[PDB]
């Protein structure tokens, strides 16, 4: 599933913003 | 909805004698007791704060003004500062107090309590439409009111609404804020968020924060983003591609709003057409919505974060606690002269 995909992920935290 | 329009009219004007005469230098670093980190970033921290006067709590935000100028987001800061210090709206974090010293920019804001939508939505894992909506109709809404002053704000995600005592949300961190009239065309935000004019380099608008929203709907309802990989390269690629699926518990209704939300072409996307906002808010997914309520905070919320007690941190993570370092010589005077 889609979910258990994304949960073994590694952008499943907190993600920073990006600048240039 | 003249009433609307009545209304966003007294509010320009309120915003715009702020906007052309700013605050500055309003209280001192001494003032307060350092309680607690709350978050971390890219170029500063945010503390929980006790102002000895009053005895009441606030985050106060920390920015170093040398790491503020070697990411050169000098610009993006007195925006954050000067715009920050002039809105009001329901929806959005207040800016108590503001002021510097020779080696750090500080904005304190008031405590909003139950921590970040993120932790919430991660913990829980998915909302139920109706939940999202109701944080959906208050982000319309501050977008509208938003989007009247000219300004974009570019870093609409979980992590940057915070929940309060209510239940309503709190939207933080206008670090990436612009007040623009016409496009710009700064390559900022974050990977899952960016429209795919910002990805293309394109010039862009307000219409990215509305593309924005989409995302924010679908990762809520969902309870994951609609285009995400491990390396945001990858995710710059399936964001321009065009293709969205959509898991099968969203309601038809659901899909096509946010069918609207992520339209590649900014020429047929929600938002950013004649009748803007009320494309949106006239939608069969808000049929139910009654805007002035929600505004209002009338609306009872589907989830209220309990309060232990005041200065309560329960709902946020732990961080290390770093110690706020004050330069005896002053570090880039000229560069935040105005703030
Ligand atoms: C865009 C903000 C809406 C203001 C509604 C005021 C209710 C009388």
């Amino acid at each position: 599933t889609t979910y258990a995909d994304f949960i073994a992920s590694g952008r499943t935290g907190r993600r920073a913003s990006i600048h240039d | 909805q003249e009433s609307v329009k009545e209304f966003l009219a007294k509010a320009k004007e309120d915003f715009l004698k702020k906007w052309e005469t700013p605050s500055q230098n309003t209280a001192q670093l001494d003032q307060f007791d350092r309680i607690k980190t709350l978050g971390t970033g890219s170029f500063g921290r945010v503390m929980l704060v006790k102002h000895k006067e009053s005895g009441n709590h606030y985050a106060m935000k920390i920015l170093d003004k040398q790491k503020v100028v070697k990411l050169k987001q000098i610009e993006h800061t007195l925006n954050e500062k000067r715009i920050l210090q002039a809105v009001n709206f329901p929806f959005l974090v207040k800016l108590e107090f503001s002021f510097k010293d020779n080696s750090n920019l500080y904005m304190v804001m008031e405590y909003v309590a139950g921590g970040e939508m993120f932790s919430h939505l991660r913990r829980i894992g998915r909302f139920s439409e109706p939940h999202a909506r109701f944080y959906a109709a208050q982000i319309v809404l501050t977008f509208e009111y938003l989007h009247s002053l000219d300004l974009i704000y570019r870093d609409l995600k979980p992590e940057n609404l915070l929940i309060d005592q209510q239940g309503y949300i709190q939207v933080t961190d206008f670090g990436f804020a612009k007040r623009v009239k016409g496009r710009t065309w700064t390559l900022c935000g974050t990977p899952e968020y960016l429209a795919p004019e910002i990805i293309l380099s394109k010039g862009y608008n307000k219409a990215v924060d509305w593309w924005a929203l989409g995302v924010l709907i679908y990762e809520m309802a969902a309870g994951y983003p609609p285009f995400f990989a491990d390396q945001p390269i990858q995710i710059y690629e399936k964001i321009v591609s065009g293709k969205v699926r959509f898991p099968s518990h969203f309601s038809s209704d659901l899909k096509d709003l946010l069918r609207n939300l992520l339209q590649v072409d900014l020429t047929k996307r929600f938002g950013n057409l004649k009748n803007g906002v009320n494309d949106i808010k006239n939608h069969k997914w808000f049929a139910t919505t009654d805007w002035i309520a929600i505004y209002q905070r009338k609306v009872e919320a589907p989830f209220i974060p309990k309060f232990k007690g005041p200065g309560d941190t329960s709902n946020f993570d732990d961080y290390e606690e770093e110690e706020i370092r004050v330069s005896i010589n002053e570090k880039c005077g000229k560069e935040f002269t105005e703030f």
